[PDB]
This record gives C-alpha cells, structure tokens and sequence, in this order.
C-alpha cells in the first residue's frame, strides 16, 4: 500500500454541511469542520485561525474563509484576509488582503456574505467603527468600503437581485446597497424606521424570503422589510405570542436563531419560557413553528437546547445546533421530524450552513 | 461599600459570573487568569476600548456603570468563562454589544481575558 | 484476504485504536477523519517518513510490517486518537519512535491525523 | 477604577510552577501554564504556538521557550524558534532564529535543556537526521549542530561541568560533549554499551544526579553512568523488581517517569502491574521509591494515573502531572507525603517543572 494525497470529498456535494467551530477556549485554531447530514460522517476541516468565518460560494464550487493572522500570532504584524479554497479538494487557492478591520466576532451569518450572483463578497468591518467590505472574487481584491454603513451592521442579501444588500442601522431602520458591476456602490436607500432600538431590539438573523426578510425581537414580536421594489417597506410588529404564552413569558432566543421555507411561508424560532432581560442568548426549550401568512404559530417542538439553525430550500431541511451537535429535520410538514443527531460536530459553534445546491 | 471593591472580597465570590458587575461578561473573567478584576494578567494589554452598560449592585441597592475591557495579546485563558447578557444588545447598538472581541483594535487583537471596570454610578 | 484490506471492511472496527494494523499509533486516525487507512483527508499531505511498527494479524496469525505516515498541513483532527505502543521504542530508535510529530519534514509540518499502511509481511 | 497592564506576576518565584500543556487536539496552541504549587492558584501563561517546549533560566530570571511557526499557520515559510521571555512580567524578550529542524514531538525534559552554566541551551533537532542544536543565550545566537550526536537521542546535561552534556545512542552507549566557551564542541567521548537497544531498552528520562544518572527499562532494570572521572563509567543492569514483583509483571512506564533526590540518593520512579510488550506509557499504578545505594525499594504509593514528574532538590518535593493535574508531595522523608492536587493545570501536559530556587 502507499499513502496518497490529493483526493476530494468522499460524499456528494448536495450531502454536505459546514460545521464552523470557533474552539472558544483555542480561537486561534478555529476550523470548519465538513460533514454528510446523512449519516453523520466527517468529511474534511479547513483550518480558519483565528476566529473564523465561513460561506460556501453560491455555485457551489468553492468555500471562503475570513480570519486574521500575526507573524508570530500574539505578536508581530497582522494580516485580515478572505481566503478562497476549493470547495471539493478542500485546499487553499487565494489569499485576498483586508483593511485591519474585518469583524471579530462570534458566527453569525451577516458577518460575512456574498451577492446573489456570487461575484461579490460582502463582510462586515469593526475598528470598532463599522463599515462593510466588498471583495470582488474573480479579481481576487478588496473593491469597496462602504463607509455610508457606519453605526449599521450586518449583512442581509437581497436573493431576487443580483448584487443587492441590506444592513441594519442605528436608527432601527434598513440601509440598501446596490453595488454596480465592478462591485463599487451604484446606488443606496434608506428606509421608514422598522423597529425602536430602545423599546424593541431585533435579533439580527434574518428569516429571509426571496423577496421579503422577517426579523423577531427580543420580546417575541416580528417585522419586516420588504424589497420586492427598489424602495424596502417595512412593517412591524405582530407578536409570535398569544395569550397563553405571554403567561409563562415565552421570548426568542438563539444565535442564528431563525429560519423560513421559502415554499411554504413557514418561519422557525427558537423560544423559551421565562424570558426576562438578559435571556436572549438562552437555548431553546422549543423551536415554534409560525405561519407568516396568517402570523400564527402552527407547531412546537422540543428545542434540545439549541442555539443556532439553517435550512435548506430543496430538500426542505432544518438544521440546529447546540454548540456541539447538529440536528437535523425533515420539515417537508408543519412539524419537524427529528432524523438524527450528529454528536461532537463541534466543541463551540454556533453556525451550521448547508453546501449551496441551487446554483446562481 | 464592600461590594465595591473586590480585591477585599473572597475570590470563589469574585471568580464566578453572578458576581453582581459581571452581568454583560462574554469571556474568561481576568481574575481567575492570574490578575485581578482590575488588572490584566502579567504579559496582556488592556483594551483602549470596550463595551459597556450598567448592572445593579443588589448590596448597595444602587446602579452601576461598568466598562467590559479586555486583555490582549495573549492566547484564551480558558479559566472562568461566562456569558451574562443582561441589558446587552447587537451590533448596531455597538457599545452594547458583546459578541466581538473588544481586543479587535489592539496591537495583537488575540483575545486572552475580560473584566468588569467599574466607573461610577449609573 | 479482508483482514489485510480495510477499504471493504466494517468502519466501526477501522476506525477502532483495537484495529490490529494500529498497534503503534500516537495520533487521530485518518480514516475517521475523512480520509482511509491509505488516504490522507482531502487538502492534507503525506508525509515521506514514518515511524514504522510490526503488528499481529489476529486472522492470519502473520505478523506486518506497517508505516505510520502522517497526513500534514490542516491542524489537528480531533478524532479517534490513539496512543498505541506495542513494538514502539525511544527515540535513540528513532524510526520505532511514535512520540514525535512525522510531519517534521513537511513543507507544512502542522499534524493532522496518521495512517496505518501495510508494507508487508515482515522480513525473514 | 482602571483597568491596567505591566503587572508582575502575584505570587512569589519560589511558590512557582511550569504545566507545559500541549494543547494536542489545538497542537498550534500550546502554552505553558503557571501556578503557585503552594495553594493552586494559577497565575498566568505564556503562549507557545505549536508543540511548545519550555525551560526556565538556571538563574530563574528567564522563561525559555521553543517552537514552530509558519506565515500562515498551515503554510508558508516556517520559522522555528527560541524565545526568551521575563520571567515575572511573562512578557515576550527576544526571538532566536534556529534551522528548521528543532524536535518536534511530546515534552521530555531531555528535548531542551541548557548547559549548567546556563550559557548555551541545548536543544534537539530532528530532520529526521538527529543532531543536537547549540544556542547562544547572551550572543542571541544559534551556534551549530553538534553532528556527532547523529542516531542519539537527548540531552542530559552533566551537573558537575559547565557546559558538558551526554546523549543516549543507538549502540546502547553514551556520547559526551564539551563545549567551548562559544558553543563549539571542545573535546567529545564514547561510552562503552550501557544497555541493550533490543533486549532491554531504557527509557530516556534521566534519574539525574551532580556527578551520575541513573535510566530505568522497560523491563524494570536499572542502568546508570557515572561522569565523576575523565571519562563516563558505565554499569546495570539491577532490578527493581523482587520476586512478588516480578510475578506479577511489576514495570516501569510513563513519560517523564523517574526523579532524584540527590541528597538521600532516592529515586522515584511510576510502575505498573501486568507489564508486557506495549505498557511503558501506561499511567502509574503506583510510584515506587528506591534506595539507589541499597538497590532496595524503601516505599510504595498510590501513582494517582500518574505519567510524569519532577523533583525539587531545594524543597524536598516531588510533582506528579496525569496529563491534567499536578499532585505535589512532600519527599523529605522516604514515603512521599501527597499534600494537595491541582485540578484542571492542563489539557494535555506530559511535563511539570519547579521555578529553580538556589543550585549554584
Ligand atoms: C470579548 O471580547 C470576548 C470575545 C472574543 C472573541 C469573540 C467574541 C467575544
Ligand atoms: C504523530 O506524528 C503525532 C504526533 C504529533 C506531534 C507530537 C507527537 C506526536
């Protein structure tokens, strides 16, 4: 026998799933660990640094890391980068150079996204102030520092255009970026306040639709922003609560903490009794299942401690995630079926994102 | 009040995250990673920044602004870690917030420790 | 035939530090970390030396020469580590020695996980 | 208040221990824990990148470390080092460049040790060509490998000579070196065979005396080579082991697994039951203490799952290390005394050291 190199994951790309464990207790060997959501199989890792963050490319075909390392890691010169691996080999192609800037923080989505054609990165910075950050993939350089986001954060693609973002803004409103084909800014809007940042903070996960984003709060309400025009509308709250819930004081809690089928309208949260100020990081006692049609609740299920989920469109999926293991449902119904658990995916994660099927 | 000065009281009280000042703590408190609730371990920087907000003394009855800096500079302490949320909010309430490193504009932004500084009445 | 081939065999006994051909591993087993016994996990690269152990085969009764190459340059897998030592001698032995990194000659010598792969029947 | 650096470690040099945790599942985040043995208390740590080494400075001013790192962690140009850092700040001094060869493996103490002048640290190399590297402390200097060392393996430095050590060769015999005043090799010699390489290796952990070593092997011999005169005298092997002992296959195993207590001439050493090819690296059933004059075992004790130790000849102590926790007896009588356990001093350390106190 002679030991080979060079061989790509053994399991189709449609079974995969992206498991990124910041290892809070080593950040600086932060991974992304690769599984198979079908059997629970370790695929591969692709090492992140410290404190990395993830995405899959849209088409699928390559994955972007974001991290930052120093000459000699607690000393020495700092370098942020985006690095593009192959998505199959799992081997590292390009090194994109950063501003000294890119956030540093825990996993969630917003932090570090692309356009809908795939053609643009989009990260969010902190020096602390905020901007966002565009990198243009083919050219393999950082394009645009989108310095009109300032005291906004994070990153919400719009999936029904193709180079479109929103971020949230310190005025409880919704700023949209429009970047043009070299990825500079083309245009911008600003909409209506949505919600009161003082009275009634949203999470900031979206549970984005193809055309619309609804966001919960941390007393259990909903908004949302609608961009099926050029001009975002906003609108908000209808509570995820009834009478009987407000009773044991149910509220949202999570991470990435939301999740909406597209083909059925249905939005997940993770929810848990009791809730007061300071409980909005809990972990789930329940995932509700809401309706956003008719904005009532259509289904609970035990929560197993989760903190953050994703879903996948096509073959109607659901994942969660406790910080070490994944679950994962079939939510092809209004009630999740629970398949199996994948125990040990991670000692600290809190983001799970399925490989893109879709294609751009 | 002897509640506000925590190099008087017992550690075991000090060390854990219902310490009343540490009720926005995402971190390995610094008191228990071979420095004080005021001073950074031998060989980490403080952070010339933070996040910030305010917790109830339930000693004194009073209410008081804590300001969450970090020392940096040296790999993950592992020691006491906590994740109190209490009044803490995203990103686009910054200051608020506590799930980024408040290392991120240090000479070397590794993240090792945090704390609970105690500024002055609320 | 099958207890010399591990790619048809039952994964839980592979993946297990028992499996006979694992007698000198220190390290996570490749083939629990998406590679096999003869296939580094993908992005990982073998490393051209080894430490070297002679383990019992339980359905033959031979004894086999096995070279525990080292897949290198991805950070620590995490899984199914071992620490077998039958055979295994100091470092004064060095190619018997399993208590270092045989990745330190790579052009990456980060350890990510070691594989079990079988030379042959021992010489005689 | 402030919140303010530049602080001394708390606790005095003599209440000063050195966990060396190789963080193996993080391996690129090792780092060397310190604690005061006297109450517990951890006290602070120095960051040591990948598969860390460390010593402290004879004269216990200075911590010295040794490690790997590489431009991007997982690529680019690798940069092995020596580090020398404050001891009471725990603050980072200088860098010593080596060739990219230093031992990378588990943290015997014989891998990186110093001359008894404290003048050159004394490292190993493996490329997989052995070769022993000689630093330079005041110059900040590599000298060069010491070639004659090729198929020998660590570093026993001699107690009784300044800047004279010996190394275990594959012939079972001894090479001495001395040393010039720049690091050079002066003069060198060859033992006669000590031991058997194939019927009954020793371990390489020294039972270190001023002017003797003592090596225990697999099989519970005890072997030893004495540099009082010219040149080293060798002789063993003598058991351990009685014959209760030896019918209930009584052997040695661990990793760093014997100690001396030069004064009573005590050696300390982890034993097993049920001994057979495969168990010189099982935990301690019990630490067996032995007069090395009478060649007879003065006490037996519980070994706690111990695997490494260390001895301070200025305190009377012995340390046990489990891989995570560090057991501290009192040795100034023939049965040790355990007086506390440390919990939690590490994930992953196979190496516990005193801060030296005296030992001119
Ligand atoms: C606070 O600064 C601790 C921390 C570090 C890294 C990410 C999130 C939180
Ligand atoms: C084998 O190469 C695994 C290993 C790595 C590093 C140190 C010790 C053993």
């Amino acid at each position: 026998e002679v030991l080979t190199g060079g061989h790509s994951v053994s399991a189709p790309q449609e079974n995969r799933i992206y498991v990124m464990d910041s290892v809070f207790m080593h950040l600086t060997e932060s991974r992304v660990h690769v599984y198979d959501y079908t059997n629970g199989k370790f695929l591969g890792m692709v090492p992140t640094a410290f404190n990395g963050h993830v995405q899959v490319s849209n088409d699928g075909k390559k994955i972007y890391t974001m991290t930052t390392y120093h000459e000699r890691i607690t000393r020495g010169k700092r370098s942020d980068v985006v690095e593009v691996w192959d998505a199959d080999k799992l081997t590292f192609e390009k090194e994109i150079s950063l501003p000294p800037k890119r956030v540093q923080g825990l996993n969630y989505d917003g932090l570090f996204r692309q356009t809908t054609d795939g053609k643009f990165i989009v990260l969010q910075n902190a020096s602390p102030a905020t901007s966002i950050g565009i990198v243009d993939v083919a050219k393999g350089d950082y394009v645009e520092d989108v310095t009109a986001a300032a005291g906004c954060w994070s990153v919400i693609p719009q999936p029904n255009r193709p180079r479109s973002f929103m971020t949230i803004c310190g005025d409880g409103g919704l700023l949209t970026i429009n970047l043009g084909e070299d990825g500079k800014v083309a245009s911008q809007s600003r909409s209506k306040q949505m919600f009161s940042v003082k009275d009634d903070p949203i999470f900031i996960a979206p549970a984005l639709d193809k055309d619309k984003a609804h966001f919960v709060s941390y007393y259990g309400n909903v908004y949302s922003a609608d961009f099926s025009g050029d001009e975002v509308k906003v609108d908000g709250p209808w509570s995820l609560l009834n009478d009987e819930d407000k009773a044991k004081n149910w509220v949202p809690g999570g991470y990435n903490l939301v999740g909406l089928h597209r083909a059925s309208g249905r939005m997940y949260v993770f929810m848990h009794p009791d809730g007061k100020e300071g409980t909005h990081k809990f972990p789930a006692a329940e995932i509700w299942v809401m309706d956003t049609k008719t904005k009532q609740r259509v289904a609970r299920i035990p929560g197993r401690d989760a903190l953050s989920m994703t879903i996948d469109q096509q073959r109607n999926l659901m994942l969660t995630l406790d910080g070490g293991n994944v679950n994962v449902y079939d939510i092809s119904q209004p009630e999740p079926k629970l398949l199996r658990t994948i125990e040990g995916a991670a000692e600290a994660s809190l983001q799970v994102q399925f490989h893109p099927v879709g294609g751009t | 009040h002897i509640s506000l000065n925590p190099d008087l009281a017992n550690e075991d009280e000090v060390n854990s995250c219902d310490y009343w000042r540490h009720c926005a703590v995402d971190g390995f408190l610094c008191s228990c990673c071979g420095g004080t609730t005021t001073t950074c371990p031998p060989g980490s920087t403080p952070s010339p920044i933070s996040w910030i907000g305010t917790c109830h003394n339930p000693h004194d009855g009073k209410d008081y602004l804590i300001s969450y800096h970090d020392c940096c500079g040296k790999t993950a302490c592992g020691r006491c870690q906590c994740n109190t949320q209490t009044r803490e909010r995203p990103g686009y309430e910054f200051f608020l917030h506590n799930d980024v490193n408040w290392c991120m504009a240090n000479e070397n932004s590794t993240f090792h420790c945090t704390t609970s500084v105690l500024v002055g009445l609320a």
